[PDB]
């Protein structure tokens, strides 16, 4: 049990170093794509410190949740790190532990919306009802794909079914010729979910657009803003780690007490290659859409393809 | 119903105003407009200055269209008192105005691309504007608010070095205009964000007197460079523009036709500047030179009415000047800006569409408020 | 479902997460300035608490947690479902009595046959 | 063209029709009306030709003979074109004048500016609310009025020189 | 009172400009000082959308009577250490609007300005020079 | 489904940044007859009061008993109408444009200080 605390502290310090550095490389590439020098590489490690520097402002009409939601957001991200596949099988992975993952990946955004909406002026009230419509609209699209693949990798035999430690035993890519089509339909629905969860591209709706550019987080000002800008970057790393876990886990065997860190580096490199397409290219190449058009796209051209992929992969076994 | 304002101090906007809206959750049931945040009292200062000082108070009235207010005022004073203008002065005027409307259209093309996301189109069109900026800096003075038209004629001529310097940016833009022609026609974002919003019928386009590209987009062909024969404009070729030539044959003026019109006017200006550059004589530019005897003549010119009209980059503006003899300056001076009826026209074309349609509809017609609430 | 002692580890990792996240504010309150309490909301700065030049704010919002329409072919059936069910509950005593009478007869008729 | 002067002349006597040409080949017709003939002529311009747009709504002050003038423009189907100018006058003893916001529905928007700048209360227009003049501001303190109620003399602030303070 | 961990805001300032009655000549220079030819993001500046975030206000325009409380209202909501940079020849006493009943000129009599930049309008290199000069003042003020 | 900027962006990444580093290099060079800070002389000044008639933005205040005039250049707008109306030519336009400052009433932004005014008298 005490050997499960050392991992939860050390992997947290590792991920909190790496994620901001990936964000800095991303801003440099986006700046070079349109004829610019761009900021230096470790630029977020200055913005974080100056946001912790300043004077926090509390409005006169504010609850006890204004000062306590940017604690619970970071808390349910740090507590989510212990269940994620970092390349080796996770620490607390038992027979359940998929619904705990889906529940805690849903619950952080609800803490964010409750923290924004629990203030005064009604810019936050309009910038929150736009948030939860997009939250409800993007999570029947991943449940079907992940439940279909977790059910289908349990036919050929495993001892911890419906668990993320079971996803290193056997993958999709050895079910025969018909699975090669479900592979690309599932690459489609997972890239669409990964772009719509970290909210960049078409789906840059509730962040820097409250009627022009006000945003959802128009109100948090001091320490609280620094904590929220850290927590969203850790969640950026977590969701892409899930996407590279389901799609193609191809790690080395390499027994010993140092094959763990080699597999950890190889997983970090695959995370970088998956972000590089989605976030960078899809941010540079396409603007916003709308909210009434961002809802009828995730129920028509994403959720439909999940049903096609799940049904076609069910007709392979 | 919820009552939220629009805010004088925003992100996105460059001028303060108040567009009050009653919103039914996500739709708009009514919108009204109040203004008066740029109210610097322009007529009241202009009532006690002499004739020369209003020529410089007039161009600082707005920043983007800073040549038009300097132009029509001189047209009005010359129409009132009676002063001839030579050929070279008029040629330089139609070079400078037609060269600055490209500067006025490109930043509008960049700002509309900023409110729908798309930082890329912003940085690339504002990189393309710099050749016109360096030309205007080389010929006149500073970048914006440049003054080179007096009561007599122009203040400096272009010479022969500026001929070489201007005949290269034409060749530079002939390789740039097809790219923004080709991006604009078929995008996944432009035709899904600025199409079928704020439709304007011809009946309300005529009865509320919409003027500029908001008018001829829905279809009413009129142009003050054409509808009155002004200067050397008739004998070098001038036509109105229509979105039928740029984008197939559509006529439904919503937002997309207005951008089609603002690209067609660039295609007209690149030839109307080209042909008018070699058709000039040599002569004089400054009817009575050495502007000392001009300040010894302000007591003598006067006793009449006067009105002047011209094509602004956003519409058709008009000034009125009445002065009386034995005086220093005028008696009454009134300017009219082209975005006054366009701002009162769109407030009914915003008849229950969306919420995020508001910025892309308002910023579609250049809400340059600095000439609106004067 | 999961484990036998496994719902007790969830509390352990959750509490150690709150301890780290609260320790970070306990550090960052010391270095850096304090706080204060202003009120206008930084929300359309023209007015905070005023009366009238034109119409203004204080038109507060109720519970409207819907700003979207899927295929725009389901809201009509949902409203046609809620209308009949909403005006079934009349509030007259023969409704109560007739309901329990037909329930008793229904269970009796099924129990006689099979 | 140049024939509309004769057509307004032969129909409406006791008016001042004149034609002005100035120095680059442009002609403009000027006419000065009484009151009831002004309303009848604004009826007549809309029936003389289908809908013609008009530019400006200038008011001014000549003493106790306040005026109003307009720049209606029509026959713009050909590159010659024509543009007429109307004006009417009013006494300060009875500052009323009939509105035309039944024919040209934008004249209310210049009429509001006309009320708030220089006197001149029109007919029962549907809206008499003000625009671009602040509400925290006195009542009969008409700013573009020449000598009667120039705002005060004493609320003209200067932000003066540094030499005059040393 | 300025304590110590504020050397970092000299390497990452965030701006937010407050128009009060300008004629849109300097607002172009605020916007065009961030395009690829006169680039400024390599210092770290970043046009932010609310006065809670920012720490350099960037006031333009002559202070028009209607916009006189707004300028005094948005000055409290920016947090601590912040500076004020006045851009143009109309926060510095009007330019042609020094004799109106509507424009109360220089912006110093409303809020405590730090660095003025003359010109009409200034070229965008002068704005970079002004922000470098004000930021080295506040680096001096720390120590 | 239609992404036309993509070949442009991929070509654009493999080129030069095309920018201008200002605190390492000279700035963008000015043209010849560029407007700048107005420079003034005292020795050639007949005091004919012609500048105060034509200036749209009052920087000039005439003062008698010595036939000179002072100025405060922080309110100038660079419109040249004092240069081309002065007969004696003691007003020129310079090429400076880096004019940031700390205070309004500096020593660079005012000419003919009152101590020098009594030194003339
Ligand atoms: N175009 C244009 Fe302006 Ni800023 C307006 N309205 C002035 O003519
Ligand atoms: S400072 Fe000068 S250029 Fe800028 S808005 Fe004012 S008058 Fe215009
Ligand atoms: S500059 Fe010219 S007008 Fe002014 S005081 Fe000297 S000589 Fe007279
Ligand atoms: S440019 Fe000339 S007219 Fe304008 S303030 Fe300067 S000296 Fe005076």
């Amino acid at each position: 049990i005490v050997y499960g605390v050392i991992g939860l502290i050390l992997i947290y310090i590792y991920v909190s170093v790496v994620s901001l550095l990936f964000s800095g490389i991303d801003r440099k590439l986006v700046a070079r794509m349109q004829r610019r020098i761009g900021p230096p590489i470790l630029q977020p490690f200055y913005d974080f410190l100056k946001l912790m520097s300043k004077e926090t402002i509390i409005p006169k009409t504010a609850n006890f949740m204004f000062k306590a939601a940017p604690i619970l957001m970071l808390a349910t991200v740090i507590a989510l790190l212990a269940y994620t596949p970092l390349g080796f099988p996770p620490i607390f992975g038992t027979k359940g532990d998929i619904i705990v993952f889906i529940y805690l990946l849903t619950l952080a955004d609800f803490f964010l919306v409750v923290g924004v909406m629990s203030s005064g002026s009604p810019y936050g009230r309009i910038g929150a009802a736009r948030g939860i419509a997009l939250l409800v609209s993007r999570e029947p699209a991943m449940m079907l794909g992940v439940f279909a693949v977790m059910w289908a990798i349990s036919k050929l035999g495993v001892e911890k079914p419906f668990s993320l430690s079971s996803l290193y035993e056997h993958t999709i890519w050895d079910f025969g010729p018909v699975a090669w089509v479900a592979g690309v339909v599932l690459i489609y629905v997972f890239m669409a979910w990964l772009a719509s969860e970290i909210e960049v591209g078409f789906f840059n709706i509730p962040e820097a657009e409250q009627e022009i550019a006000e945003g959802t987080l128009v109100e948090y000002s001091g320490r609280y803003l620094g904590i929220i800008k850290l927590a969203e970057s850790i969640k950026e790393f977590i969701a892409a780690s899930l996407v590279v876990a389901v799609l193609f886990p191809w790690q080395l065997n390499i027994p010993g007490v140092q094959g763990y860190l080699i597999n950890l580096l190889l997983h970090t490199l695959k995370v970088f290659i998956v972000l590089l397409v989605s976030k960078t290219i899809f941010r540079t190449i396409t603007g916003r859409l709308k909210i009434s058009q961002a809802v009828n796209l995730l129920w028509t051209r994403v959720f439909t393809a999940s049903v096609i992929g799940a049904l076609l992969l069910a007709l392979g076994v | 119903w919820v009552k939220i304002p629009f805010g004088p101090i925003h992100p996105g906007l460059e001028e303060p105003e108040k567009f009050i809206i009653t919103l039914d959750g996500e739709r708009i049931v009514n919108v009204d407009v109040k203004l008066g945040y740029n109210l610097r009292g322009v007529q009241w200062i202009g009532m006690r200055r002499n004739y020369v000082q209003i020529m410089y108070l007039a161009e600082r009235m707005c920043g983007i269209c800073s040549f038009s207010h300097n132009h029509t005022y001189v047209r009005a004073v010359e129409e009132m008192a009676g002063i001839e203008v030579p050929e070279r002065a008029e040629y330089i005027r139609v070079i400078v105005g037609e060269l600055e409307r490209i500067h006025s259209h490109l930043l509008n093309l960049g700002v509309v691309g900023h409110d729908i996301g798309y930082d890329t189109v912003l940085h690339l069109t504002w990189l393309a504007r710099e050749r016109v900026m360096d030309v205007l800096e080389a010929v006149s003075g500073n970048r914006v608010n440049y003054s080179m038209v007096t009561i007599g004629g122009v203040r400096r001529d272009i010479g022969e070095k500026q001929k070489r310097l201007i005949l290269d940016m034409i060749k530079y833009y002939r390789e740039v205009l097809p790219q923004i022609e080709d991006v604009f026609l078929h995008d996944s974002t432009i035709e899904a964000r600025l199409r079928d919003v704020a439709v304007v019928p011809k009946k309300l386009a005529i009865e509320m007197g919409a003027v500029g590209p908001t008018a001829r987009g829905s279809g009413i062909k009129e142009d003050s460079r054409w509808s009155e024969q002004l200067g050397v404009y008739p004998d070098l070729g001038i036509k109105p523009v229509t979105p039928e030539d740029v984008t197939g044959e559509k006529a439904r003026g919503d937002v997309y036709d207005r951008m089609a019109v603002r690209i067609g006017e660039l295609w007209m200006s690149l030839d109307l500047l080209e042909h008018a550059l070699d058709q000039m004589p040599e002569g004089k530019i400054k009817t009575f030179p050495k502007d000392n005897i001009l300040v010894a003549k302000l007591k003598l010119l006067g006793d009449g009415e006067g009105i002047g009209r011209y094509e602004a980059p956003r519409g058709e503006l008009v000034h009125y000047v009445r002065g009386q003899k034995g005086r220093d300056g005028p008696v009454r001076w009134k300017p009219r800006e082209p975005t006054f009826p366009n701002l009162f026209t769109i407030a009914k074309a915003l008849e229950g569409n969306e919420l995020a349609d508001l910025v892309v509809a308002i910023a579609s017609i250049d809400p340059c408020l600095s000439c609106t609430d004067r | 479902m999961f484990g036998y002692w496994d719902p007790l580890y969830f509390i352990i990792v959750f509490i150690i997460g709150l301890i780290l996240a609260y320790l970070l504010n306990l550090w960052a309150k010391k270095s850096g300035m304090g706080t204060r309490e202003v009120g206008e909301g930084t929300k359309i700065f023209i007015s905070g608490e005023d009366p009238e030049k034109v119409i203004p704010g204080f038109e507060h919002l109720e519970g409207y947690y819907t700003g979207r329409n899927t295929m725009w072919g389901l809201v009509n059936g949902v409203k046609k479902f809620f209308a009949t069910l909403k005006n079934d509950h009349t509030g007259l005593l023969p409704d109560y009595v007739s309901y329990l009478l037909m329930t008793t007869a229904f269970i009796l008729v099924i129990l006689l046959l099979r | 063209a140049e024939m509309v002067a004769n057509k307004i002349k032969e129909r409406f006597p006791n008016a001042e029709v004149v034609v002005k040409t100035n120095k680059w080949g442009r002609e403009r017709v000027w006419v000065r009306i009484s009151r009831e003939e002004y309303k009848e002529l604004m009826k007549f311009i809309r029936e003389l030709d289908p809908e013609a747009h008009y530019s400006i709504g200038i008011e001014q002050d000549w003493g106790d003979e306040l005026g109003f003038l307009n720049h209606i423009l029509l026959f713009y189907d050909e590159p010659p074109g024509v543009s007429l100018l109307i004006d009417v006058h009013a006494p300060k003893d009875n500052p009323v004048l009939p509105d035309t916001s039944d024919i040209f529905p934008i004249s209310l928007q210049f009429e509001r500016e006309g009320m708030e700048m220089v006197g001149l209360d029109f007919e029962g227009a549907p809206d008499k609310r003000r625009l671009f003049l602040p509400d925290d501001f006195p009542e009969g303190i008409y700013p573009l009025r020449t000598d009667e109620k120039g705002v005060p003399e004493e609320m003209v602030k200067n932000a003066g020189h540094p030499y005059l303070l040393r | 009172r300025i304590a110590q961990l504020c050397k970092f805001i000299g390497r990452s300032p965030w701006v937010f400009h407050v128009n009060s009655g300008s004629c849109n000549g300097c607002d172009i220079e605020i916007i065009a000082a961030l395009t690829p030819r006169y680039d400024a993001e390599r210092f770290g500046v970043k046009l932010v959308g609310s006065p809670r975030h920012a720490d350099i206000l960037l006031v333009t325009g002559p202070v028009t009577n209607q916009s006189l409380e707004r300028v005094k209202l948005v000055y409290e909501q920016t947090p601590d250490p912040k500076i004020v940079i006045a851009i143009g020849a109309c926060p510095t006493g009007g330019s042609v609007f020094y004799e109106s009943p509507f424009t109360n000129a220089p912006l110093d009599r409303i809020i405590p300005v730090d660095v003025f930049v003359p010109g009409c309008p200034p070229r965008p290199e002068a704005i970079l020079h002004g922000v470098v000069l004000a930021l080295e003042k506040l680096a001096k003020m720390i120590k | 489904i239609r992404l036309p900027l993509l070949p442009t962006v991929i070509k654009n990444l493999f080129k030069k940044p095309a920018t201008n580093p200002f605190p390492k290099t000279e700035p963008v060079p000015v043209p010849e007859d560029f407007r700048g800070k107005l420079v003034y002389n005292v020795d050639k000044c007949v005091g004919c009061r012609m500048c105060v008639t034509v200036c749209p933005a009052g920087v000039f205040v005439y003062l008698p008993e010595i036939r000179k005039v002072t100025l405060w250049i922080g309110r100038c707008v660079m419109c040249k109408q004092c240069v081309d109306v002065c007969p004696t030519a003691a007003l020129q336009m310079s090429d400076e444009f880096l004019l940031a400052s700390y205070d309004k009433y500096d020593a660079k932004l005012i000419y003919l200080t009152p101590e020098e005014a009594e030194d003339i008298k």
